[PDB]
RNA sequence: ACCGGCGGACGGCUCAGUAACACGUCGGUAACCUACCCUCGGGAGGGGGAUAACCCCGGGAAACUGGGGCUAAUCCCCCAUAGGCCUGGGGUACUGGAAGGUCCCCAGGCCGAAAGGGAGCCGUAAGGCCCGCCCGAGGAUGCGGCGGCGGCCGAUUAGGUAGUUGGUGGGGUAACGGCCCACCAAGCCGAAGAUCGGUACGGGCCGUGAGAGCGGGAGCCCGGAGAUGGACACUGAGACACGGGUCCA
């Protein structure tokens, strides 16, 4: 389960930065994979342009936190992100 | 046993000769800039070159490298070693601007000591 | 020792004027020379990077800034150093956002949002008269820019004078002069981010400035430096004023 | 180099010992001497902050000035006296305030030629 | 009469120096003292000397102490020992000089 | 790859010395400097020269280095105007309470700028947008310099100082100043501790303590200073210059 707080829109970039948080109590921390699809589906974003950096889960917190950025277009993340968040997502290999 | 660099200006072209012998000591003594016709010199000139040179050709001496390798300067009279602190003159490449490197330099004159010698060609 | 200009600063020596995590990081930008003085402004990309929050990293507000999309009082400045002081208005058309900086009660800078009407007039205090060949007045404002009048209207202006400035074309639009009642913003001091009316003119040889009594819009009478005080309107403020 | 540097003792002549070392920035330069000759010798000298000063080491001419205010640009003979001191005037020296003995007569000198690079002097 | 703002009458006669800061080349900038004269023997200079206390941290008590200044005499004033005078600060004058005597507030006879 | 625009003078390092206007604070330049930055006003015209790369033939275990053939710019130089400086005379307007400075005119003399550019759109082009160059005027970033006060020990260290202290008139400095020079005069400091010697980078601070206080200043920041000891230039806006240069040991 991910519920959202924060969905703000960054026009100078027309990038929208997601702050999520995930309920895990009792099981595995969840993987990259499984969140990147999780909020692809309700938020109905694409998921090329779509790229998470972190997700922090504290000591003896069964809530974790995590931010998700979601472009628009495939040129945007080759200029301004940065090459790695592409790699550890797949994105570029 | 000098190698003597023979530059003709009107063909960009240089080529090294040998001189040994009494021919030698023709040219002990001599400075830079210094002109001497071609007739004594004793070199096939037009042999080498494969064009005609009039009877009245001479050979300037400027330039050479001594048997380690120091260059020629017309600057310094005589022909000793001198280490001379390089603004700018022969011997010597400034590469940060400014720069001033002491450098030790063979003195104008000719000396037994030289083992390349450069001379240009004139008509 | 040092031979020649530096071209760094820690962070924890920055000036007190900036809203800067001191012992985040050990470096911070240098600011260049500019329009006002290290105390009175800020770099640029602080501005981006941490008031605005737009770029996490100063790579993506450097690039940002390159595109050239921020508008420093109707001008574009690329550059990721560049100092904006007091009453500096910061225009980004895009979003259609304009800011002033004004100084904290604390002392520290904070952005104003204003409207669109307010975007184009930048009041300018009259640093110093002075006057070049060709009998050419010029006034030395005190954010550093300097302008020409002829020498027919010399008296029309003062040391110390505010002039309602329009940056977008350079065309002078008000001048509010110094006199007792007029509204009055202070600048620095204890006193700073006050607003009140004149109230006497302390005159003080032997160096010392002088010093302008003001008092509050609820009467309260504080005293000041004269360089300190900002007028800002005849007897209310010209503009919006926390 | 010439050290324009701090007085080595202290005004109740106490010894001072450096505790750094001579910078460039004080440091000094030659004194023209300037003399009088025939044509007019001056050297263009980069200074401090990459300015540029114009120093004359031989003078020929010299801008008289009347009382009114006309200046005439006439030759030097010699020097007649100089109160700064007086090797110089032995020695056809020329520097600020010194008389000098021109075609029109005597001069007081008004100019600095060591900084200046001219000679401007006042008829008396 | 050229003024300086500082609230003393000029000296009535003038003088030709270049160093007077009514009647020369130099001003007046800077901190101003009052203090008395002790020696005057060399040509235009004057040595003023000031008295004043200075408090300790661990004794609670006062320690006189003292401040000579090298003040330059110009003739219009022409100061004599015994005497109260206004000093000001001024352009470095020589080694030590660099000061300026601006006022004579009493002579040495009062 | 060479000229060429910049940086390599900051950032790194240590606490040997240094008892010092070194440093803390306050005034402080009216007696100074300022590349890279911003604002305003103006200019950017004409002409000449230049040598790397490359070609060939060369010295040397070296380091490192020769000649000739040929070439560019925003490389260098020349001419012009502005502009910079100094001096004399005259008359005002501005900064500031002050002073002088700044300004207008006349006179004399000296010194005395530039650079255009890759691409793109339109335009036959021209010209507009982008960037770059110079002069005047500031501001600003830094820097230099002067002063008041604070900041250890020894009396089995009591007189010390000779360019010493001040004045006249000059020099060199970016700049005032004996900083330096010629003359003139005898000043200057000291028992409230000079001089001499010991000791030692100063400060924010740190340890202990109920605190008065005692002790310390390496560890982080600011200021001061130094490249083995010493001495010296050039180039640069900025150095006597850690990975630039020269000399002695």
């Amino acid at each position: 389960e991910i519920r959202i707080k924060e969905i703000k829109e960054n026009k100078l970039i027309g990038r929208k930065e997601i702050y999520f948080e995930i309920y895990h109590p009792g099981e595995p921390t969840p993987s990259r994979k499984d969140v990147k699809g999780k909020l692809v589906a309700m938020l109905d974003l694409n998921p090329e342009t779509t790229v998470i950096q972190y997700i922090r889960s504290y000591f003896g917190s069964y809530i974790s936190k995590g931010y998700a950025k979601a472009y628009d277009s495939k040129e945007r993340m080759l200029y301004i992100e940065p090459e790695y968040i592409l790699i550890r997502d797949g994105l570029i290999e | 046993t000098f190698k003597l660099v023979i530059s003709d200006p009107k063909s960009g072209i240089a080529k090294q000769v040998e001189i040994t012998g009494a021919e030698t000591e023709k040219l002990i003594g001599k400075r830079i800039g210094d002109q001497i016709p071609a007739k004594e010199l004793n070199i096939n000139l037009n042999e080498l070159f494969g064009k005609e040179f009039p009877e009245d050709v001479k050979l300037e001496i400027r330039g050479g490298t001594d048997k380690d390798g120091f260059p020629m300067r017309p600057d310094i009279h005589g022909p000793r070693r001198v280490r001379v602190l390089l603004s700018k003159g022969p011997g010597f490449r400034p590469k940060e601007k400014g720069e001033r490197r002491k450098k030790t330099v063979r003195g104008n004159t000719i000396s037994p000591e030289i083992v390349q010698v450069n001379v240009k060609l004139v008509y | 020792a040092r031979k020649g200009p530096k071209r760094h600063l820690k962070r924890l020596a920055a000036p007190t004027s900036w809203y800067i995590e001191r012992k985040a990081y050990k470096w911070a930008v240098r600011p260049r020379p500019g329009p006002h003085n290290m105390r009175t402004s800020i770099p640029l990309l602080y501005i981006v990077r941490d008031y605005l929050g737009y770029a996490k990293t100063a790579r993506e507000a450097r690039k940002i800034l390159n595109e050239g999309k921020f508008l420093v009082d109707g001008r574009v400045r690329k550059d990721y150093k560049f100092p904006v002081g007091i009453m500096d208005v910061v225009s980004i058309p895009e979003t259609g956002e304009h800011y002033r900086v004004l100084p904290n009660r604390i002392g520290k800078l904070i952005l104003h949002p204003i409207s669109e009407d307010e975007a184009f007039i930048k009041p300018l205090r009259i640093r110093n008269k002075r006057m070049i060949k060709g009998a050419r007045v010029q006034l030395n404002f005190h954010d550093g820019t300097n302008h020409i009048v002829s020498i027919a209207e010399k008296d029309n202006y003062f040391t110390s004078y505010t002039v309602l400035m329009k940056v977008p074309e350079r065309e002078i639009l008000e001048v509010l002069p110094f006199e007792k009642g007029a509204y009055v913003f202070v600048t620095q001091g204890k006193n700073v981010a006050r607003k009140g009316r004149i109230v006497e003119i302390k005159r003080f040889p032997m160096g010392w400035p002088d010093v302008v009594t003001i008092e509050d819009e609820e009467g309260e009478l504080f005293d000041t430096l004269k360089e300190y005080a900002f007028v800002v309107g005849t007897d209310k403020p010209k503009i919006s004023l926390p | 180099a010439i050290w324009q540097g701090r007085s080595l003792k202290k005004p109740s002549g106490g010894r001072i010992v450096l505790a750094r070392k001579k910078r460039k920035r004080e440091l000094g330069r030659e004194p023209s001497n300037t003399r009088v000759a025939e044509q007019d010798k001056r050297k263009i000298i980069r200074t401090y902050g990459g300015n540029r000063k114009v120093r004359l080491t031989a003078a020929a001419y010299a801008n008289v000035f009347d009382k009114s205010g006309k200046g005439r640009k006439v030759r030097i003979i010699r020097v007649i006296e100089n109160p700064a001191n007086r090797q110089f005037a032995r020695r056809n020296i020329i520097t600020k305030g010194a008389i000098i003995e021109t075609e029109i007569g005597k001069a007081k000198v008004t100019s600095r030629p060591g900084q200046d690079g001219v000679v401007n002097a006042i008829l008396l | 009469m050229r003024d300086i703002g500082l609230r003393v009458q000029p000296p009535a006669e003038k003088c030709d120096d270049p160093k007077c800061p009514w009647h020369g080349n130099l001003k007046i900038h800077g901190r101003v003292f009052e203090g008395i004269v002790v020696s005057d023997k060399p040509r235009k200079t004057v040595t003023v000397e000031r008295q004043y206390y200075f408090y300790l941290n661990k004794y609670e008590r006062y320690e006189l102490r003292r401040s000579k200044i090298h003040a330059h005499n110009p003739p219009c004033i022409n100061a004599k020992v015994g005497d109260k005078v206004l000093i000001a600060e001024t352009r470095p004058l020589s080694k030590t000089k660099h000061f300026v005597v601006v006022a004579v507030l009493e002579r040495a006879e009062e």
